[PDB]
């Protein structure tokens, strides 16, 4: 389900930021950052296959 | 700060020699020395404003130079109330002694490089432009 | 509250407000597994709780010797033998009412005549 | 007061402006609001007072 990294996690779970948003990685997936391996391979596959 | 920046750009920088001012420059404020004044419009027929503007160029640096003549032009719109207002305005200056020489022809209109509103459609576009002119916790929820 | 879990990754869902229909939609935070909610309750918190006064009762409750026996009336099988114990909760302002468990049919009943 | 069910109900007022993220995290702040009525609201009496009894 497109798990994230740790460098953002330590900053989020410190008390530097406010309340953690409930749908942060849904917004990240809508942006398209740190997706699954399947979608990451599919993007390159559809980029090569269109050429 | 923008006003001061424009003022020193007028006073020291040579590629800016023309500064446009509103009624702020009419009053007693600090302005750089200048030799040429162009009066486009004015607050009706006020005799005080003419001498207030003319005193800005009376303290010119080139007064010691021989043959130096300061320039004071009053642009008026013919056959309109600019003529009436400017004739009322120049009364104090001609009582002081200054002579307002009329200029109805300028040599350079025929061969001017930049023509402003030369095309009739641009004049019309300007015309309709003028016509169209006239609880510490709930605080995070809002 | 009866939390519901996702059928894909086994994560408990969260309610989300939508303006399309204005209905309670419980969705998974991981894979967006959206489902309807069968109850409008999403959060519940009790100050005084009666849940846990009958906790720990299993099918072999009567085989333990230190639980005391009585001769009360079991209103499911009319038995003369049963075990009894007070409320296992350790609240400072709890009542001293007993709970009786029959051995023949494993029926539990209280001795609260204020409640009855 | 004479009702058999002792129910008091509360709602929070939505603003006229749009909320792109407040409605998603509304449940947590409503939990915080319930928490701040739980102990920070005094119906009657003064502070630093636990319990009063009477004697003759
Ligand atoms: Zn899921
Ligand atoms: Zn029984």
């Amino acid at each position: 389900y497109a798990t994230l990294t740790i460098d953002e996690a330590e900053k989020r779970m410190d008390k530097k930021s406010g309340e953690v948003p409930r749908w942060l990685m849904k917004h990240l997936d809508n942006i398209g950052t740190t997706t699954t391996r399947y979608d990451r391979t599919r993007r390159k596959l559809k980029a090569v296959a269109d050429q | 700060q923008e006003r001061m920046n424009i003022l020193q750009n007028f006073q020291y920088n040579d590629q800016i020699n023309t500064i446009f001012l509103s009624k702020v420059g009419d009053t007693s404020i600090d302005l750089p020395e200048a030799t040429c004044l162009i009066q486009i419009s004015s607050h009706y027929g006020s005799r005080r404003q003419e001498a207030q503007r003319l005193g800005r160029i009376l303290r010119a640096k080139r007064r010691n130079d021989e043959g130096f003549n300061a320039f004071f032009y009053s642009l008026v719109s013919k056959d309109t109330q600019e003529m009436y207002y400017s004739t009322k305005r120049q009364a104090f200056l001609v009582d002081q002694g200054y002579a307002f020489k009329v200029i109805t022809h300028l040599h350079g209109m025929e061969n001017i490089p930049n023509l402003a509103y030369a095309s009739p459609r641009e004049r019309r576009e300007l015309l309709q432009e003028v016509l169209l002119k006239n609880h510490p916790l709930i605080r995070k929820m809002y | 509250t009866t939390f519901r879990f996702c059928r894909d990754c086994n994560n408990m869902l969260y309610p989300r407000e939508d303006k399309e229909n204005n209905r309670l939609l419980f969705e998974c935070r991981t894979c967006s597994y959206v489902e309807e909610a069968g109850s409008p309750l999403v959060y519940r918190h009790e100050l005084i709780t009666n849940i846990g006064e009958t906790a720990g009762v299993v099918q072999d409750i009567g085989s333990d010797p230190t639980l005391p026996r009585s001769d009360r009336e079991c209103p499911k099988c009319h038995s003369r033998e049963n075990v009894f114990f007070q409320s296992q909760q350790r609240r400072k302002d709890t009542s001293m009412v007993l709970f009786f468990v029959c051995l023949s049919c494993s029926h539990i009943f209280t001795s609260d005549q204020k409640n009855k | 007061d004479n009702d058999e069910k002792l129910i008091i109900r509360c709602r929070v007022v939505r603003p006229k402006s749009l909320d792109a993220e407040t409605e998603a995290e509304e449940d947590h702040m409503l939990k915080k609001i319930e928490n701040t009525m739980l102990e920070n609201i005094t119906l009657r009496g003064v502070e630093n007072i636990e319990r009063v009894v009477m004697m003759k």
